[PDB]
This record gives C-alpha cells, sequence and structure tokens, in this order.
C-alpha cells in the first residue's frame, strides 16, 4: 500500500523529462581528448584509484599485493606500500593527505599513514568486524571511515577507537559501490538489488530508495550540486536520479552497447559525464542532451576505474592492463 | 634542469620502480591454485594433512615448487562478481565428499552444479581442474548399507564398489562442456599424505608442460 | 633479361626488410609479447633485418653486374659480413630450438630460472661463435668476389657453422617429439572414441609442424653448404652450371624471409598482436 | 521505516531539471575538460 502511494506520488509528478527543457540548448559537440601521460608502474590488474584534493598525488591499487601513490605532473613515485593481502578491491585517499585506506576480499582494508616523523610507511590501523568481502571504504576526516562490504550492511568506523558506531542493514544482495557527498553529511549506497538507498550519516537512517534498474549496479557518483547522482549497471543504461524529485529523470542507453559499466564520473559542473564499460573504451557523454559527445581508446581488456580531479583539470583512468591514461 | 629535489624524486621513484620489479620477479616463481568445495567436504582436513576470516592461503614446498593455495570457502557471498579475480590460476582444485546421502539440504545435485557453473565459467577456459573425491570407507560401508538409487533415480546397476567408484567418477568428468582445452584430473583422497601431494605436484606439471607444447604449437 | 632479374631481386629484399620490420614493431610496441621465447624470436628477425639491410643488396648488385666493382677491402667486408649473419641466423635457430628443449623437458627450470638474462646469453653465444667463424679470414689468413677455397678453412667454417648446429637441432627436436607423443600418448565407447580422435588429430599437428620446422631448415640450407663443402675438394671437375649455382646460393639468403614467417607470424598470439595494432 | 520515509518535501520534476540546468551553466566557464585549456596554462604539458 504504502509502496503504492510513493509510486502514485512519483508518476503524478512527473510531467515533462529533461529532455524538453534541454531542447532549446545546442550540443558541446566533439570533446577529443588526448593521453597526455602514461604510467606503467604495476605488474597485475588495477582494481581501484582515487584522486587527491591538491589533483597531484593519486594512489592506486593492483593485484600484487601493492598500492602506489603518484606525482601526477612528473609522473613520479613518491610511496610504494607492500600489503599483508594481494587481494585488493578498493582504495581511498585522505581529505588531508596523510592516511590511506586499501580493502579487498579479505574482511579488512587497512589505513597506512603516510607522514610520520621516521618518514616511512607503518600500519596505522585494521578495522575487523565484517564477514564479507569489503567493496568500497572512503573517509570522510581525519577521525572517521565509511565501509560498504559484502553483508549487505554499511559500517561507520572510528579509527582511534576503532570500533564501529553506527550500521546500516536494509540491502538484500551485497552493496558494491559507495559515493560520498560534498558536505559529508549523507552518502548513497547500492546493492544486487538494482536500487540505491540514500543513508545520513548523523542520525543512521534510511531516508529513500530509488529503482529502475534490473541488474546488479556497479558505481554511483552524486552531481557535483549534490542533489542528484548518476548509478551504472551492467544493462548499460545508466540512470540519474534526483533525490529532492524522488523519481529518474533520464535514461543513458546505446544500441552499440551491450557490455555492463564499471565506474561512472562526472565533471567539476557536471556538463558532461564519464562512463567505463568493458569495451576497453571510455565513454564521454553529455549529462544534459543524453547523446555521446566523445569516445576515448587505448586500453587492451577492460576499463576498472576512473576519476577527474577536484580541480577539473584532467581525468585518470585504469583498465586491467595495468596502464594508467591521464585524458585532459 | 638544474633541480636537485627533481633529480632526488627521479632517483628515488627509480628505486623504488627497482625494488618493485624485484619483488615481482620473487613473487612470479609461485604456483597458484584454488581450492573449492562445499561446507564439510573435508577442505579443512585436506590442507592440514597436506601441510603436515576470508581468503586463507597456505604455502607449500614440494621438490623445489611453491604452491600457493588459496581457500575461498570460509565465507558466502555472491561468486559473480569476485571469481573473475581468480583469472590465471594454474589449478582448480575441487573437493568432493563421497558419502553425501545422508543429509539433505542432495548435497550431491548442489555439488554437481557448482561444478557445472565453474568449469564452465568464462573466466576459466584455460585452468586445469584437479578434482579429489574423499571419505572412501563411509562411501563403501554406506553403499554396503543403503543401495544407490536413492540418489539416482534413472541409473540401476550393481551395487559394487568399483562400479559405483568408476561410474561417479564418469559423471563428474561429463558435465563440462569444452574437452580440448582443459582435463580434469581425478584423484581418490586417502589417509595417506605423501599421495596427494604428489599428485598435485605430477598434476601441476603435466598442465605446465601441456601449456608450453600449446606455446610451442606441438600439443 | 636484367630488369626481370633485378626486379625479383629487389621485391624480394623489400619483402624481406618489410616482414623483419613488422615483426620488431610488432614486439617492441606492445606488452603482451615481451617474454623470453618473444625475445628470441625479436633477435631473429633483428638478424634478419641485418641480413636484408646490408648483405642481399650488395649480392644482387653482383649477380646483377655479373662482376665486384667495389674494391677488394669491400669485397672482404661483404664476405665477412655475409658470414657472420648467416652464422648468426643458424645459430639463433639452434638457440631457440634449445630453448623450447628446456621449456619442454625442464617444467622445475621453467617455473624457477626463466629470467630474461638467459636469453641475452644465448644471444651474445650465437654472437660470439659468428665473430669466431668470421675474424679469422680477416686476421688470420681480382674481379671475382669468392669466398676462400683453403681446405682447413672450408672444413672448419662448414662444420663448425652449418653440420654441428644441424645435429644438435636433430637431436634436441627427436627428444621434442619423443617428449610430445609420450605426453599425448598418456556411453563409454563415444567418448574413449572422441579422446583417440583428439590424440590422433594433436599427433598429426605435431608431426606437421616438426616437419615444417626441420624442411624450412634443411631443404633451404643444406644444398649450399653440401656444395661449399664439394666443390674445393674436387678441383678437377669445376664444371658446375651458373643458373644452379645461383640458385643455390640464393635459396639462402631467401631463407632470411622464411624464418620470421614460420617462428613468428604463425603462432596465435602473434597474429592476434598484429590485429591489435591494425 | 516506509512510513517516516514517505513524509518528505517533494518538489517538481521540472523544477529540478531546471536547477540542474542553471547550476551546469553557472560554472561552464571553470571546465578544463569540456573547453581545451591552452598550453601555456595547462601544468600537464
Ligand atoms: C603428401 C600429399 C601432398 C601434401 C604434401 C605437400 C604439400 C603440403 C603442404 C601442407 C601445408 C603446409 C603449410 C601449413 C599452413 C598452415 O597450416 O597454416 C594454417 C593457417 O595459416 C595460414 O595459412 C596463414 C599463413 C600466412 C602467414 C603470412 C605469410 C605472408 C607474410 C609475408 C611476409 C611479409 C609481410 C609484410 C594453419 O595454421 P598452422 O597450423 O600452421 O599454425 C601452427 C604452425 O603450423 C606451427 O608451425 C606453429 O608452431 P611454431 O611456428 O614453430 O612456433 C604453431 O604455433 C601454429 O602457429
Ligand atoms: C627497401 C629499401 C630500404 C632497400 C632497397 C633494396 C633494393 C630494392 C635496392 C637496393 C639497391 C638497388 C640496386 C642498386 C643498383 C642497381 C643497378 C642498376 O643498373 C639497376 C638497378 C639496381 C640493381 C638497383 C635495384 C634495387 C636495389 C637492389
Ligand atoms: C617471389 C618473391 C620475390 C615475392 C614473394 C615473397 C613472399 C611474400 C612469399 C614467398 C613464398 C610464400 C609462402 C610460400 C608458402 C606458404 C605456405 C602456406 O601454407 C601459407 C603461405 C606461405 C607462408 C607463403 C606466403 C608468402 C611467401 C612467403
Ligand atoms: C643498420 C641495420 C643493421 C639495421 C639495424 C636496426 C636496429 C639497430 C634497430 C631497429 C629497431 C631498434 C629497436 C626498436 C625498439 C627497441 C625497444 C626499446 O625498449 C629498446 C631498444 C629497441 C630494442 C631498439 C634497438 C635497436 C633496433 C633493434
Ligand atoms: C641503400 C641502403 C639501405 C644500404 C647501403 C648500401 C651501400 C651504399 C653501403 C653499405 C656499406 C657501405 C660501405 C661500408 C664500408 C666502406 C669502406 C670505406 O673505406 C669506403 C666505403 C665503403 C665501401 C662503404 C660504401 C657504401 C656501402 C657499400
Ligand atoms: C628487459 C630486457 C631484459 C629485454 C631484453 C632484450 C634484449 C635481449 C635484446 C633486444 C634487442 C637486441 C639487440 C638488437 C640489435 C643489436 C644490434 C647488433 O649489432 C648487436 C646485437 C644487438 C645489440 C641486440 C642484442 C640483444 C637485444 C638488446
Ligand atoms: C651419421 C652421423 C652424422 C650421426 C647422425 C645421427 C642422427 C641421424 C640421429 C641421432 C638421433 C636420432 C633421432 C632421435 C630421436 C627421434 C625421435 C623418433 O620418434 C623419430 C626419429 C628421431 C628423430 C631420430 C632420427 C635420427 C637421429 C636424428
Ligand atoms: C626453399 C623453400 C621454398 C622450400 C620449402 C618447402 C617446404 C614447404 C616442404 C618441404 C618438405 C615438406 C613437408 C614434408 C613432410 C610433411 C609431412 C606430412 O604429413 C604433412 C606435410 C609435411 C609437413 C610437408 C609440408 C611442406 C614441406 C615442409
Ligand atoms: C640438394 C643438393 C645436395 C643436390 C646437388 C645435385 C648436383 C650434385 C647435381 C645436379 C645436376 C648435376 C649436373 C648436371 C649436368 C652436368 C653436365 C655434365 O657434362 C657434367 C656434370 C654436370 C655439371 C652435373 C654434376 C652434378 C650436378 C650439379
Ligand atoms: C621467395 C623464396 C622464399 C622462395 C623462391 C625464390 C626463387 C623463386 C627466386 C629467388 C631469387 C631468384 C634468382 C635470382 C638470381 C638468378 C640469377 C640469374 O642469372 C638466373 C635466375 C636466378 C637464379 C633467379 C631465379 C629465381 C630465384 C631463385
Ligand atoms: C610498415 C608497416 C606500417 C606495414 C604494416 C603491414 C601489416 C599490418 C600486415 C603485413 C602482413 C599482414 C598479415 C599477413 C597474414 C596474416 C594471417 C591471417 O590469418 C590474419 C592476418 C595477418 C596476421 C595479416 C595482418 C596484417 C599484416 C601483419
Ligand atoms: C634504410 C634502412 C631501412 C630499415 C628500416 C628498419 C625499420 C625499423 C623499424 C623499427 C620500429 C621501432 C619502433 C620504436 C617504437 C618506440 O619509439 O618505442
Ligand atoms: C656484436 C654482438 C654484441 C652482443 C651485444 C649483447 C648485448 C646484451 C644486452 C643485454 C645485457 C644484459 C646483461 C647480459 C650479460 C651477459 O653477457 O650474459
Ligand atoms: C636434400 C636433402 C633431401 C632429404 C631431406 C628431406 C627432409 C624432409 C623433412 C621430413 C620431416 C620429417 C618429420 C618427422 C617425421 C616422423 O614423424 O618421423
Amino acid at each position: 500500500q504504502l509502496k503504492n502511494q510513493i509510486r502514485d506520488a512519483r508518476k503524478a509528478c512527473a510531467d515533462a523529462t529533461l529532455s524538453q527543457i534541454t531542447n532549446n540548448i545546442d550540443p558541446v559537440g566533439r570533446i577529443q581528448m588526448r593521453t597526455r601521460r602514461t604510467l606503467r608502474g604495476h605488474l597485475a590488474k588495477i582494481y581501484a584509484m582515487h584522486w587527491g584534493t591538491d589533483s597531484r598525488l593519486l594512489v592506486s591499487a593492483s593485484q600484487d599485493g601493492k598500492l602506489i601513490i603518484w606525482d601526477s605532473y612528473t609522473t613520479n613515485k613518491v610511496h610504494a606500500i607492500p600489503l599483508r593481502s594481494s587481494w585488493v578491491m578498493t582504495c581511498a585517499y585522505a581529505p588531508s593527505g596523510n592516511y590511506v585506506a586499501c580493502g579487498g576480499l579479505d574482511n579488512i582494508c587497512s589505513i597506512y599513514n603516510l607522514k610520520t616523523r621516521e618518514g616511512n610507511v607503518r600500519v596505522s590501523r585494521e578495522l575487523a568486524g565484517h564477514t564479507g568481502y569489503l567493496s568500497c571504504c572512503r573517509f570522510l576526516d581525519d577521525n572517521q571511515i565509511v565501509t560498504s562490504s559484502g553483508d549487505t550492511t554499511c559500517a561507520l568506523w572510528d579509527i582511534e577507537t576503532g570500533q564501529q558506531t553506527t550500521t546500516f542493514t536494509g540491502h538484500t544482495g551485497d552493496v558494491m559501490s559507495l559515493s560520498l557527498a560534498p558536505d559529508t553529511r549523507l552518502f548513497v549506497s547500492g546493492a544486487c538489488d538494482a536500487s540505491a538507498k540514500l543513508w545520513d550519516v548523523r542520525e543512521g537512517m534510511c531516508r529513500q530508495t530509488f529503482t529502475g534498474h534490473e541488474s546488479d549496479i556497479n558505481a554511483i557518483c552524486f552531481f557535483p550540486n549534490g542533489n542528484a547522482f548518476a548509478t551504472g549497471s551492467d544493462d548499460a543504461t545508466c540512470r540519474l536520479f534526483d533525490l529532492r524529485a524522488d523519481q529518474e529523470l533520464m535514461t543513458y542507453s546505446h544500441d552499440n552497447i551491450i557490455c555492463g559499466i564499471t565506474s561512472v564520473s562526472f565533471s567539476k559542473s557536471g556538463r558532461l559525464l564519464l562512463a567505463g564499460y568493458d569495451d576497453f573504451n571510455c565513454n564521454v557523454w553529455d549529462a544534459l542532451k543524453a547523446d555521446r559527445a566523445g569516445v576515448l581508446a587505448g586500453h587492451d581488456n577492460r576499463v576498472s576505474c576512473l576519476g577527474v580531479t577536484d580541480d577539473g583539470m584532467a581525468v585518470a583512468t585504469g583498465s586491467w592492463d595495468s596502464f594508467l591514461k591521464i585524458w585532459n | 634542469t638544474l633541480s636537485a629535489e627533481d633529480k632526488a624524486a627521479v632517483e628515488r621513484s627509480k628505486m623504488i620502480d627497482r625494488n618493485l620489479r624485484e619483488d615481482g620477479e620473487k613473487a612470479a616463481r609461485e604456483v597458484k591454485l584454488l581450492l573449492l568445495g562445499a561446507g564439510e567436504s573435508g577442505k579443512n582436513t585436506i590442507v592440514k594433512q597436506m601441510k603436515i576470516t576470508g581468503i586463507v592461503e597456505t604455502h607449500f614446498t614440494f621438490k623445489d615448487l611453491h604452491f600457493k593455495m588459496f581457500d575461498v570457502g570460509a565465507q558466502r557471498s555472491e561468486r559473480k562478481k569476485w571469481i573473475h579475480c581468480f583469472e590465471g590460476v594454474t589449478a582448480i582444485i575441487f573437493c568432493v565428499a563421497l558419502s553425501d546421502y545422508d543429509l539433505v539440504l542432495n548435497r550431491m545435485h548442489a555439488s554437481m552444479k557448482l561444478f557445472d557453473s565453474i568449469c564452465n565459467n568464462k573466466w576459466f577456459t584455460d585452468t586445469s581442474i584437479i578434482l579429489f573425491l574423499n571419505k572412501k570407507d563411509l562411501f563403501e560401508e554406506k553403499i554396503k548399507k543403503s543401495p544407490l538409487t536413492i540418489c539416482y533415480p534413472e541409473y540401476a546397476g550393481s551395487n559394487t564398489y568399483e562400479e559405483a567408484a568408476a561410474y561417479i567418477q564418469c559423471q563428474f568428468e561429463d558435465l563440462n562442456k569444452r574437452k580440448d582445452t582443459k582435463e580434469i584430473y581425478t584423484h581418490f583422497t586417502c589417509s595417506t599424505d605423501t599421495k596427494n601431494v604428489q599428485f598435485v605436484f605430477d598434476a601441476v606439471t603435466d598442465v605446465i608442460i601441456k601449456n608450453n607444447l600449446k606455446d610451442c604449437g606441438l600439443f | 633479361y636484367q630488369v626481370i632479374t633485378s626486379l625479383l631481386l629487389g621485391t624480394l629484399i623489400f619483402c624481406a626488410v618489410l616482414g623483419n620490420a613488422c615483426v620488431v614493431a610488432a614486439i617492441a610496441l606492445e606488452r603482451s609479447l615481451q617474454n623470453v621465447a618473444n625475445y628470441l624470436i625479436g633477435s631473429l628477425a633483428v638478424t634478419d633485418l641485418m641480413v636484408s639491410v646490408l648483405v642481399l643488396p650488395m649480392a644482387a648488385l653482383y649477380q646483377v653486374l655479373n662482376k665486384w666493382t667495389l674494391g677488394q677491402v669491400t669485397c672482404d667486408l661483404f664476405i665477412a659480413l655475409d658470414v657472420l649473419c648467416c652464422t648468426s641466423s643458424i645459430w639463433h635457430l639452434c638457440a631457440i630450438a634449445l630453448d623450447r628443449y628446456w621449456a619442454i623437458t625442464d617444467p622445475i627450470d621453467y617455473v624457477n630460472k626463466r629470467t630474461p638474462r638467459r636469453a641475452a646469453a644465448l644471444i651474445s653465444l650465437t654472437w660470439l661463435i659468428g665473430f669466431l667463424i668470421s675474424i679469422p679470414p680477416m686476421l688470420g689468413w681480382p674481379d671475382a668476389c669468392t669466398i676462400s677455397k683453403d681446405h682447413g678453412y672450408t672444413i672448419y667454417s662448414t662444420f663448425g657453422a652449418f653440420y654441428i648446429p644441424l645435429l644438435l637441432m636433430l637431436v634436441l627436436y627427436g627428444r621434442i617429439f619423443r617428449a610430445a607423443r609420450f605426453r599425448i600418448r598418456k556411453k563409454n565407447e563415444r567418448n574413449a572414441e572422441a579422446k583417440r580422435k583428439m590424440a590422433l588429430a594433436r599427433e598429426r599437428k605435431t608431426v606437421k609442424t616438426l616437419g615444417i620446422i626441420m624442411g624450412t631448415f634443411i631443404l633451404c640450407w643444406l644444398p649450399f653448404f653440401i656444395v661449399a663443402l664439394v666443390l674445393p675438394f674436387c678441383e678437377s671437375s669445376c664444371h658446375m652450371p651458373t643458373l644452379l649455382g645461383a640458385i643455390i646460393n640464393w635459396l639462402g639468403y631467401s631463407n632470411s624471409l622464411l624464418n620470421p614467417v614460420i617462428y613468428a607470424y604463425f603462432n596465435k598470439d602473434f597474429q592476434n598482436a598484429f590485429k591489435k595494432i591494425i | 521505516q516506509l512510513k517516516m520515509e514517505a513524509n518528505i518535501d517533494r518538489i517538481k520534476v521540472s523544477k529540478a531539471a531546471a536547477d540542474l540546468m542553471a547550476y551546469c551553466e553557472a560554472h561552464a566557464k571553470e571546465d578544463p575538460l569540456l573547453t581545451p585549456v591552452p598550453a601555456s596554462e595547462n601544468p600537464f604539458r
């Protein structure tokens, strides 16, 4: 009954789509980008990458038990942290550039400290409270972290104490991706249920649930405004959901793609979004006209991650080939 | 160009690259094995008899050859989203218990379905499978005490231990769809310890030799 | 008469150069072809490119002009370079055979010790042998530009450049065939028939591969060395026809482009690398 | 759970679309990925 009421409320409020309002807007044209720099430091597949707040240092984690922090300007190596577990599924970088988290199949995403008096990387924290493979642990501040695991729960952990302060449950399938809003007050989690749920950190109870997909969703990223986000699924149909409207706005599909998506990212202004498919090609799509504004090649096997700098200068994309390409 | 800090950073990067390459070369000479099976098929006992909370790593050294065995059955989740991470493994060691008729979750059909899913997975086209069968004494006692028609409605035959074992062996090897690329090695696990390790080593050596021959094009 | 032969020789040289350059570019430009066997194949391709760029044009000019008009020093340099490069190619083929033997008949060594340094050592050894049998004529020992006919020099060159590596490669490939056959040999009726058919197909494939690999070397190099060994020992009978001498001499040079075609262009991974490049 | 989630202050979809377009157009001049950055000021060249 309540679900039917929500369906009626969402359908009644819908009269026109963003396509009609964007009809008078001219196309963004062909955005041609070339790989300015190439980083070849890993020897196996890389599964995650995160940009720093200064758009200078980025950390990438591979399957050979190695995570490397590179200088995006001179393509120099400044830190390479060996790991006890060779299986790493996600990595995250601190806003202050002090801690780096990396996790994988093991039920722990370890946090390592970069700046130390001795000048050597050492283990800082090892959060072990989950039973399913950790999917993505993200930093909020110097004292808090969020973890999205394979147990269908999202846990808020305090680095200093090491114990989880809040737990979020309600998903049937394992949660895969997690992104933090600019204000660091609420986030969104997606699972195999083809739905995304908004979770408020301060209180710790769910707000809204969004549907529309038929398969599992792999990546979710907030719009820079913070009032909407984009989700990718294995059906090659990325969908943008608005929190305020509580309804899907537009669909992103094409007939030439049958493979799934891996990562979704937005730009500084949000005019153009980036998608990484399994066709070793990155798609740059207009967020307003629902058209394909660019195609990027140069990968062999599959695009695993992609991320735009906070300043919006360039975008770094990493595939299973172990080569990271910086488009600008 | 005339920068000292830049040169120091370049030297540090060169040292890091040297260390990474050395570590990769050191770790490249290790044969990776993926252990799979049901919850109570004797995987822990098998690991114990070779060696004497998610991924469990075990190290074996036999006749100057390092084996890294990855046991994954400790944690239960959706296999479709993390199986691809195990691409390139030298061999998949699948463990099955012969005395599974008593308890019903039936485990025989579930094990067959799991084996079919794993073998026909698109990410293990060239990965060999080594099949281990456990608890022959319990199986023999059960066939002595109970018939075989309970688990096999569509099969009728003698109750001899050898014939039943051969039928099960053929049925398990029948599941695979592709036979030219991968070959299934099946062995009977016993109370002895050296035989299991010897069979594993022989299977790994045969797989490596066949891969090298295929690279040369002879095979 | 001259125009046809000149065009044919130019086309042959151009094809060989294109093939060797394509092989080298495919090996260098892609990261999936960095292996010890691929390194040896690339070294062989480099040697073939050197043959095509340095030696073949000189031989073609000599053949078309029917005489040498580049001086005694240039003739000696051409002879030394031709001998050195042919020996390098033959010994690179032998080194590839030996590496394959080690890989197939020694799995423990393959897993543990398969560093690229072994390929560098093999290449250095092959070049050292080539220099060892190519320097003596310049160090130790008019219009026509021909190799020395000394009995000692000719027997030394023939036995140290072709016969010894020929026998070594024969033994190695016989051992490989033995091992491959041993490995292959090692409702139920249908399964048995399918297994027998697969084994027969694999045996036929192995036989074809071995036959091609052995023939492309034997029928392309043996006649030249037999002629070079027989002519100097029979001073009374020197009436060998010019056409047959030319064809036998040029068969070895034409072999320079068949080696990259067979060893590199055939295996699936390398053609897939080409397709990716396109 | 659903009882509390249902009671929310919802807006018009067209209003949200207009707000998104306004935000996108406001910051369109600070998009290096959209407008090709000249090599002079580009630190990645
Ligand atoms: C007894 C009765 C009578 C019968 C007896 C007499 C006649 C018998 C003849 C039988 C035929 C023999 C030749 C075999 C041809 C053949 O089988 O090729 C088929 C398709 O390939 C092409 O055709 C495509 C090949 C094209 C290659 C490119 C050539 C053009 C490049 C020019 C160079 C310049 C370019 C710029 C099938 O391919 P294949 O089976 O031959 O492939 C195998 C090859 O044979 C093995 O050698 C090789 O091993 P390796 O090289 O030693 O490492 C294997 O890995 C594999 O590659
Ligand atoms: C492809 C590039 C890199 C190398 C070129 C190789 C071949 C095609 C070249 C090298 C030198 C050339 C020869 C040089 C001298 C003469 C003498 C003249 O009276 C007829 C043509 C002839 C015989 C030329 C034909 C083509 C030739 C043999
Ligand atoms: C006559 C000269 C001057 C021009 C032609 C040179 C090259 C391109 C020719 C010479 C002989 C040819 C080869 C002869 C035999 C075969 C075996 C067959 O199964 C595949 C093609 C292959 C491998 C041919 C490919 C092209 C080839 C290598
Ligand atoms: C003048 C005649 C003999 C032709 C000689 C061409 C030789 C010297 C050239 C052709 C292409 C060159 C290679 C092209 C690509 C690379 C990859 C690089 O990472 C190391 C050097 C290496 C391996 C080069 C070394 C020298 C090379 C092999
Ligand atoms: C056409 C390109 C691809 C290859 C070049 C072929 C010819 C022109 C080259 C190859 C090697 C060269 C020779 C190398 C060594 C000497 C010795 C010196 O004391 C006089 C010149 C002489 C004799 C050179 C003349 C030109 C030469 C014969
Ligand atoms: C990463 C490393 C270990 C890869 C090893 C590749 C080595 C073995 C290969 C690549 C290209 C080769 C070179 C190609 C061209 C020449 C020029 C020739 O006149 C002498 C040999 C020399 C110098 C070769 C020696 C070996 C060589 C340098
Ligand atoms: C007379 C002098 C030069 C000695 C010559 C010995 C040669 C001809 C001998 C030595 C080893 C022999 C090979 C050893 C192994 C086998 C594998 C077998 O399945 C077929 C024959 C084959 C391929 C043999 C053929 C002949 C052989 C190559
Ligand atoms: C100078 C050059 C052009 C001569 C090349 C001739 C080559 C192609 C000839 C010589 C001997 C031949 C082989 C002799 C024996 C067999 C075994 C048979 O079961 C399949 C074919 C196969 C493998 C032949 C294929 C072609 C072959 C390798
Ligand atoms: C594969 C290789 C080893 C085969 C070699 C075959 C050689 C030895 C054969 C082929 C044709 C033969 C020649 C054919 C014609 C004559 C003309 C006659 O008045 C004197 C002998 C002479 C000149 C023969 C000598 C030997 C010969 C050159
Ligand atoms: C393409 C390769 C691999 C196999 C076939 C090569 C054959 C067809 C070619 C290569 C070079 C050619 C020779 C080049 C020079 C001469 C000398 C002339 O006075 C008579 C013809 C003769 C003897 C040619 C006949 C055909 C020939 C031998
Ligand atoms: C100088 C450079 C730019 C020239 C490049 C030409 C290249 C692309 C050409 C030359 C010969 C060609 C190959 C010849 C034969 C085969 C075998 C076939 O079964 C698949 C394609 C493949 C592998 C071709 C692909 C493209 C190829 C490699
Ligand atoms: C006149 C002589 C012509 C010889 C032509 C030889 C062609 C060699 C081609 C080598 C390609 C090497 C590509 C290197 C790529 C890179 O920059 O890393
Ligand atoms: C004229 C022929 C010169 C031979 C040049 C060989 C160069 C080899 C390059 C690889 C160097 C690696 C060290 C090899 C040491 C060794 O000789 O065994
Ligand atoms: C001028 C010399 C002619 C005689 C040399 C002929 C060489 C033909 C090559 C035959 C390859 C035989 C392959 C192995 C066959 C087998 O299985 O025994």
